[PDB]
């Protein structure tokens, strides 16, 4: 009641039934109040309503003309659906990813460079999976209670934690296309060099590009706990980055597809190009381009069922096409499995 | 006078063959139906040693039980320490394929060779810091697939020449040759007593030689297929067999023919190296499909299996004390079983 | 006292690993290459640039590794099983066409060298051989979708398009894709069989990428 | 002449075979079987072994 | 008072429903790269609105 | 015991007809793929046609294409090889031969060097 503690500090005495202070009065006083100041943006200008109540010998008579007359002027059910849909998708992604984990961790048959960039991917959306979960329910479980805005100092770390997992996503799918479409760009290749100066630009250069964003919005605009945009240009500080991996991976996987055809036309197709491109995109993300080359608030708004869904759900498709449905990876689990008795 | 050399012969095969039936009495396995087997007892993967990248064709064991011997294709002989699992040396090597090494029991010179046709000798007692080649012994015209010593003095060698022919470092020229066989030579064990030895060949056959003669002693066929792997029992008596066709054998130096065979019907690869026990009861060997085979001597029965490999093995065998087993495979990988 | 080899040995073995480490990558500098046959002058006209002979040469700063056996015994059974690390086989040409045939089959059935590839070189420009040794060869039509060599009687291009589809009817026979052949002629030719050959092993190394990748 | 050289050997190489004894392969079998038995307490992997002795732990 | 104490019962139960369905909306749409949440596209400013139409309709039973 | 017995050979004016079995024992027959190969007086050795294991796949050379057929008899381990219309440029010293290993396809036993499991020949005069 700040309103009532700067009213009440400041016939009838005052009364403050908290809708309006009223002041100490005088016996029949036609007392024309207004509606408070949350009613000032509703309408324009032109629009601020009146109110009437006489303090008469018994105290205040009924408030005539009434306060609807002059205050006056779904999408809960869409929504709960939306966040149910992605909180089953990354989490039935991330328990078929420690399955996933937990086969590349031990075999050794399998240690080979190749798979050391996969580890390194599938971190990733376990990273960017529990970066949703056990941040994003505890920020907006506190902003649920308090009926308003938090602004704590742990709703940065809720926050720049979710805006550094999530643009190294973006790197490691763009790496994962790098390497290979420079596994096939020459003959030599100084194998293990070229991997460590790849799990530092994956993970460094996303940490570079977060703290340059927390850095320049805390100088400049701390607006609430960080949550919310309101800038045009320093989104593309963070989008830059991510929208320039997907620039260049998408014309990374037309290099792998003019390879894949040229080696595909040979002495000794169309079925063979159809399984290869799909089972290429959601290891390098090109399902992501039609979102970011889009328009958001003109075109159409509800597509997000389209946009997470088939983001959320990826954790689980490159776990079932780069670790389960592998074919050699299946003929080891076979033959371990021949060795129990 | 060909025609009748073919047909003395043959009646010279069966002159041997009908005479040799007169010492069969009886079968083993009618004869250990008494004992208690083993049981399943399985060893377990002890230590791991990593520092090879081709395949590592051969190993050899150490006289003290302590450290060991390994070669691959890379180009690198190498000696394990088998306690600590520390590198002693690395040695670099001017071919490449070495298909056979092998470790003196002065444990002062090791040797390996060879496709390039050369056995090198290499020195260990290194008066000058690190190790380096004494001489090689080229003699040969094919490869080299087995070596051995007797003492640190003289080397009996394979050959991809048909002729094991056995050397003198100071000489660096053969003594003797045994010029006995039809095809390509693969392994050779020496005797207890390091006076004789056998040598299995590539014509299912394997012919007991001795150093000092330099004749030819007998001849035991009853493989199938060429023969990869033959080293002698403890007591010096018998040798047991391995050829390319999953048959494990058995043959005694007094009988003068086979005793025992191993075999299972799911075992379709070759047999690729073969060693004993100390006490002479269990019998080990590897094969093709990447795991090891342990096997009872007496009642023809698999008692152990040691799966932990995931390339094919080529190299093992049991230590001097019995301690350990160590074996190799093409992954560049050594497993030391216990 | 017992520690005193723990400072020796550990800074003994740290040593070995240092070497080492410059020699796990320098295997992957060079590329391995087995060439045999059974021929002598279009054998020693691939030495334009003992137990087994080797030479070394490197093109656009990729080095190689030729091995051809020199001095070894003609079974061929034990001695080739060793060579299945090798990136490529180099088989040369040089009744030799048929008994050649079974030297590349029986390469193309093994079972430690069904992981590998195989090129190819047709030396021996031969008429009269040809149809003495298959009867079949008086059906065959010259490949027009195959370019010819430009300037020639379409006899001599005939024959060198029989031979070459013969090991392809041998090569394609239930090979499933695990390693493929690579089919040149350059017969006893002053030219480069270099460029015909770093192409050729950037394909083989090319489609093992392809293949560990479930593309192919 | 040059045919008859090696044909030689397995006239004389293969009369030294006739001349080796033929004990009998079952009394040849106890030995192993008395062999193994002799020695059946110091064998290192016939019996397992206890982590004290066992110098790989 | 049947007004008058349920206008203060208007005001906190809808701000009780409005930001509760505005951070209901910011928390799935913060979780998006592409479609980044802005408080000029904020909901509950017109669900505060559409509170009232039926809040003014229990008024008259 | 590897033992590569043959039955056959003779004199044969050009068009005559004649078989050959290859009788051997000393192993399991049925787990190995079978070839003959010859060798003219002043050449050297070439592989004339062969059998697989269970004898669904059967090559020749092309100069002998439909004039020779081969066939085995796996229950008594013969192996049959039958001669028709015989041609003035084949009398050669033939042999039967196996390949090395059992269970696969791959063979390499065309060579002088005493290759161990050829047999002890024939011998046709056409």
């Amino acid at each position: 009641k700040k309103e009532q503690a700067m009213c009440l500090e400041k016939g009838c005495p005052g009364m403050w039934d908290n809708i309006t202070c009223w002041k100490p009065a005088h016996v029949g006083e036609m007392v024309l109040v207004s509606c408070p100041e949350l009613f000032r943006i509703f309408n324009p200008d032109q629009d601020m309503g009146v109110v009437s109540r006489n303090c008469t010998e018994d105290g205040w008579s009924e408030p005539f003309p009434h306060y609807f007359d002059a205050c006056g002027f779904d999408q809960d059910y869409y929504y709960l659906s939306v966040k149910a849909l992605y909180t089953v998708g990354y989490s039935l992604s991330l328990v078929a990813l420690l399955l996933a984990m937990v086969i590349l961790c031990r075999f050794r048959k399998l240690h080979c460079t190749r798979n050391f960039i996969h580890m390194n991917l599938f971190v990733s959306f376990m990273l960017r999976a529990i970066s949703v979960f056990i941040k994003d329910w505890i920020l907006y479980a506190e902003q649920d209670s308090n009926h308003c805005f938090i602004s704590t100092v742990e709703c940065k770390a809720v926050m720049v934690f979710f805006h550094y997992c999530v643009v190294s996503n973006y790197f490691w799918l763009f790496i994962e296309g790098l390497y290979l479409f420079t596994l096939l760009v020459e003959t030599f290749f100084p194998e293990r060099r070229y991997f460590y100066w790849y799990t530092i630009i994956g993970w460094g250069a996303p940490l570079v590009f977060v703290t340059v964003w927390a850095t320049l919005r805390l100088y400049f605009d701390d607006t609430g706990c960080w949550d919310m945009n309101d800038s045009t240009a320093l989104w593309w500080v963070i989008k830059g980055p991510v929208v320039g991996s997907i620039m260049v991976n998408f014309v990374l996987f037309i290099g792998i597809i003019v390879i894949l055809v040229q080696k595909l036309q040979s002495p000794d197709i169309y079925l063979r190009l159809a399984r290869s491109t799909l089972l290429l995109i959601p290891l390098f993300g090109i399902h992501y381009t039609v979102f970011a080359f889009s328009p958001e608030n003109v075109s159409k708004r509800e597509r997000l069922v389209f946009e997470l869904g088939l983001g959320s759900f990826q954790g689980f498709v490159v776990a079932v096409l780069y670790c389960f449905l592998n074919g050699e990876v299946q003929a080891e689990i076979k033959r371990k499995w021949r060795s129990w008795k | 006078e060909l025609d009748q050399l073919r047909q003395e012969a043959e009646q010279l095969k069966n002159q041997i063959r009908d005479a040799r039936k007169a010492c069969a009495d009886a079968t083993l396995s009618q004869i250990t139906n008494n004992i208690d087997p083993v049981g399943r007892i399985q060893m377990r993967t002890r230590r791991t040693l990593r520092g090879h990248l081709a395949k590592i064709y051969a190993m050899h064991w150490g006289t003290d039980s302590r450290l060991l011997v390994s070669a691959s294709q890379d180009g690198k002989l190498i000696i394990w320490d088998s306690y600590t699992t520390n590198k002693v040396h690395a040695i670099p090597l001017r071919s490449s394929w070495v298909m056979t090494c092998a470790y003196a029991p002065s444990g002062n010179y090791v040797a390996c060779g060879g496709l390039d046709n050369i056995c090198s000798i290499y020195n260990l007692k290194t008066r000058e810091g690190n190790v380096r080649v004494s001489r090689e012994l080229a003699g040969h015209t094919g490869y080299l697939s087995c070596c051995r010593f007797l003492d640190d003095n003289q080397i009996v060698t394979s050959s991809g020449d048909t002729t094991c022919a056995l050397w003198d470092i100071e000489t660096g020229q053969q003594t003797t040759t045994f010029t006995g066989h039809t095809g390509d030579v693969m392994s050779l064990s020496l005797a207890p007593d390091t006076r004789l030895f056998v040598s299995g060949a590539c014509d299912a056959s394997a012919k007991l030689w001795d150093v000092r003669e330099g004749m030819c002693r007998q001849t035991f066929t009853g493989h199938e297929s060429d023969i990869n792997a033959i080293c002698f029992f403890p007591n010096g008596n018998a040798f047991a067999t391995g050829s390319d066709d999953a048959t494990c054998r058995l043959f005694d130096l007094r009988a003068d023919q086979e005793l025992m065979t191993y075999s299972h019907d799911n075992i379709i690869c070759g047999i690729t190296s073969v060693s004993f026990s100390k006490s002479g009861r269990l019998l080990l060997a590897g094969y093709d499909d990447f795991n090891c085979n342990v096997w009872d001597a007496l009642k023809a029965d698999r008692a152990g299996v040691l799966a932990g490999h995931d390339n094919r093995v080529s190299c093992l065998g049991v230590t001097d004390d019995g301690m350990a087993v160590a074996t190799g495979s093409w992954d560049s990988f050594l497993k030391i079983w216990n | 006292d017992q520690r005193n080899e723990e400072k020796a040995q550990r800074e003994a073995n740290k040593k070995i690993e240092k070497q080492l480490q410059k020699d796990k990558q320098v295997y992957r500098a060079t590329h391995r290459l087995l060439l045999l046959g059974a021929g002598e002058s279009g054998k020693n006209t691939i030495v334009k640039q003992s137990g087994i002979f080797e030479t070394k040469f490197q093109v656009d700063k990729v080095n190689f590794h030729m091995f051809d056996v020199g001095a070894q015994r003609d079974e061929r059974r034990k001695w080739i099983q060793c060579f299945n690390d090798v990136t490529a086989i180099i088989f040369v040409v040089a009744n030799r066409l048929q008994a050649a045939l079974k030297l590349f089959d029986s390469i193309w059935n093994n079972k430690w060298l069904r992981d590998t590839s195989v090129i190819l070189f047709l030396n021996k420009q031969d008429k009269s051989k040809i149809e003495d040794y298959f009867p079949e060869f008086a059906r065959y039509t010259t490949p027009e979708d195959a370019t010819p060599e430009p300037g020639e009687d379409p006899r001599v291009t005939r024959a060198k398009y029989f031979i070459r589809d013969e090991f392809l009817r041998i090569s394609t026979a239930s090979g499933d894709g695990r390693h493929y052949c690579y089919p040149h002629f350059t017969c006893a030719v002053d030219t480069e069989n270099i460029r015909r050959v770093f192409n050729d092993c950037r394909d083989i190394i090319q489609r093992m990428h392809l293949r560990q990748y479930e593309l192919l | 002449t040059a045919s008859i050289a090696q044909a030689r050997k397995l006239v004389e190489q293969l009369k030294m075979e006739a001349n080796i004894d033929r004990i009998k392969v079952s009394k040849a079998a106890a030995d192993l079987m008395a062999y193994c038995e002799a020695h059946a307490k110091e064998d290192p992997l016939l019996t397992p072994v206890p982590a004290s002795e066992n110098p790989f732990r | 008072c049947d007004a008058t104490c349920q206008f203060r019962k208007a005001i906190d139960d809808c701000q009780k429903q409005a930001h509760h369905s505005n951070v209901l909306q910011t928390s799935v749409q913060t979780t998006a790269t592409f479609t980044s949440m802005d408080t000029s596209q904020l909901p509950g400013n017109s669900v505060f609105k559409e509170c009232m139409k039926q809040k003014k309709k229990e008024f008259k039973a | 015991q590897v033992q590569l017995q043959e039955s056959g050979g003779g004199l044969v004016q050009p068009g005559g007809s004649l078989r050959l079995s290859c009788a051997a024992s000393g192993f399991t027959f049925s787990n190995y793929k079978m070839n003959w190969v010859r060798q003219a007086p002043g050449k050297g050795l070439e592989w004339v046609s062969d059998i697989s294991q269970s004898g669904a796949s059967i090559s020749y050379t092309g100069s002998v294409k439909g004039r020779f057929t081969i066939s085995r008899d796996n229950a008594k381990n013969t192996l049959y090889l039958q001669m028709n219309s015989l041609k003035p440029e084949d009398t050669a010293v033939y042999y039967c031969a196996r390949c090395p290993a059992p269970f696969t396809r791959d063979c390499f036993d065309v060579t002088s060097t005493t290759y161990a499991y050829r047999g002890q020949g024939t011998q046709v005069t056409v």
